[PDB]
């Protein structure tokens, strides 16, 4: 569930950190190089509203590509690499899940309730989506006016 | 031997504004011998020397420094010099950012009131440190604290308790006598270390 | 491109109408129930803030459930509801591309640049994309603190 | 034949709070013969008879469908009635909704200044149509009209121009006489039909 958060986050941060700890020498010592990879400009597209969509996709990112092709180069740490992911994992669940941290991540309850609807149709539910059409459309473009209009 | 041996190790030491470099001495060095310290800033490629030659085995790099809580951390390495010839340089390990300032306090003051004994945790204000850059500004949210006290007519034993505000009670349930308070600060959400404060004891009686 | 929406949306809604209305009777003759699928919910949940999250998985429902089941039942106007579709399409595209309308389909600067920085490292960027964890959450942590505090 | 079978088709014609249903009558019908007219809410399935007999071929249904531009529309039937016996009920094949509803202008008044003439488009504002639902409420946004000018002395033809607003302007470049205007209105993102207007002329002289 979800207290619509409080403060149970700060420690999944720590934790993360520690998590991290565990890797930093090795990786720090590893990379030579001294130009900034994740550039301030990352941190402004956090900062900016396109920011949850900048956050997930950085997640998704190592959680897929980075992570996983360094477990892959050296299976030293490959352990405690893994650990780490998951320790980042915890801390996406516990975000998406509440205080809207990670709204574009979450299903929406209508779509789920409305596709349950449909399904439990099927030959009907095909034909009373489609005879619905001018609806959609019509709540589409009041979404839209929420935007052009108060 | 026409090579003049590297410092085995180059490592930062610091509190909130006293960032300390250290470096162990290489094996049987002369006195003419003297350490030239160099500095790197993470995200540009370019290397500074800060003393040409110490006579140390430590380097306060704070100056060079004070936007460390505001940056993604720096580089440092040491080379020994001795006549003409030098060493490789010797950079520290991991890159020293806001994750390497061992938390520290200020100080604390504590006043006798009733049944409790209140005491508010001055943070450390260094000199060095620019206005802008307090401890509350740099760590904003999460700031807790351990606290140990001590009955000093007593043994050396402790009761240990824990705040989450610069500010805090402690019953004196009834005796008199005298109670030594100590204390060690962390931020909940960083895992930096933090050192126990000077004892600071007062005179209830 | 996208002139950050100044109003080019109207005929695009008409022209939806425009392409439903060729599908209208039919589907609607067929249509003998008599409840509302597309429940007021969905409506409330598109004025909600997970909205953009509702608008595009109903959006995506359509074109990729009801409408290519539908033209799979009867093909006789699998030509008008592909073309509805086509016109659904141009829809969400101009909405994607401009004035807050769908930012949760919108890809991100900085981590596309980001990923190519990486990329065109290799061996280099796993490990500077590691050693960097830090400064990652550092920046997650920002992000959070945008919204528990100020 | 034991049966009275069941009128060709119902279908609705509405105006801004003119929703009238219209249908054809059963083949060779006697006048002892009247329709009742059904009424269905979508998404309640619950039919209601607003008239159980109607000596008509069409029936103002705008009571009973006044909050039409706040739902999902409508769907209506209609079966013959002739002594004991009735039809099947004849439904509409589309949804009465805000998407059938022909657009029309309240009236269009205009005055001779200089070198153009002014016009204001009035609103349709019937008497059925409860206060808090007026034209620019419902269609808050992208209204537009189409203008057709006719010089009186003449012969019959238009000018055609295209506003934005209830309001526009037309030039009167120098010939005097008299100008005929109507007016077609359409809400750029609905594709909603509309009518021409009533003639509307001023004498400019």
């Amino acid at each position: 569930s979800c207290t619509h958060f409080p403060g149970n986050l700060p420690n999944m941060l720590r934790d993360l950190r520690d998590a991290f700890s565990r890797v930093k020498t090795f990786f720090q010592m590893k990379d030579q190089l001294d130009n900034l990879l994740l550039k301030e400009s990352l941190l402004e597209d956090f900062k900016g509203y396109l920011g949850c969509q900048a956050l997930s996709e950085m997640i998704q990112f190592y959680l897929e590509e980075v992570m996983p092709q360094a477990e892959n180069q050296d299976p030293d740490i490959k352990a405690h690499v893994n650990s780490l992911g998951e320790n980042l994992k915890t801390l996406r669940l516990r975000l998406r899940r509440c205080h809207r941290f990670l709204p574009c991540e979450n299903k929406s309850k209508a779509v789920e309730q409305v596709k349950n609807a449909f399904n439990k149709l099927q030959e009907k539910g095909i034909y009373k989506a489609m005879s619905e059409f001018d609806i959609f459309i019509n709540y589409i473009e009041a979404y839209m006016t929420m935007k052009i209009r108060n | 031997g026409t090579e003049l041996p590297s410092p085995p190790s180059v490592w930062f030491e610091a509190e909130f504004f006293h960032h300390i470099l250290h470096w162990t001495p290489i094996p049987q060095q002369s006195e003419s011998t003297c350490y030239e310290v160099a500095l790197l800033r993470y995200g540009i490629e370019s290397w500074n020397s800060i003393s040409q030659c110490s006579q140390t085995l430590s380097y306060d790099l704070t100056a060079v420094t004070l936007d460390l809580y505001h940056s993604n951390g720096y580089r440092a390495r040491v080379r020994a010099v001795d006549g003409s010839r030098h060493s490789q340089w010797t950079v520290t390990n991991t890159r020293f950012s806001v994750d390497e300032v061992t938390l520290t306090v200020g100080s604390v003051n504590l006043e006798i009131h009733n049944g409790f004994i209140l005491g508010k945790i001055q943070l450390p204000r260094p000199k060095m440190a620019p206005a802008q850059d307090t401890y509350e500004s740099i760590f904003s949210h999460f700031r807790e604290y351990e606290i140990a006290i001590r009955k000093v007519p007593g043994q050396f034993t402790f009761t240990h308790k824990k705040v989450k505000h610069e500010q805090f009670s402690l019953l004196t349930s009834g005796e008199v006598g005298e109670f030594c308070v100590q204390v060690k600060p962390s931020v909940a959400s960083r895992s930096n270390k933090g050192m126990w404060s000077k004892e600071e004891c007062i005179s209830l009686t």
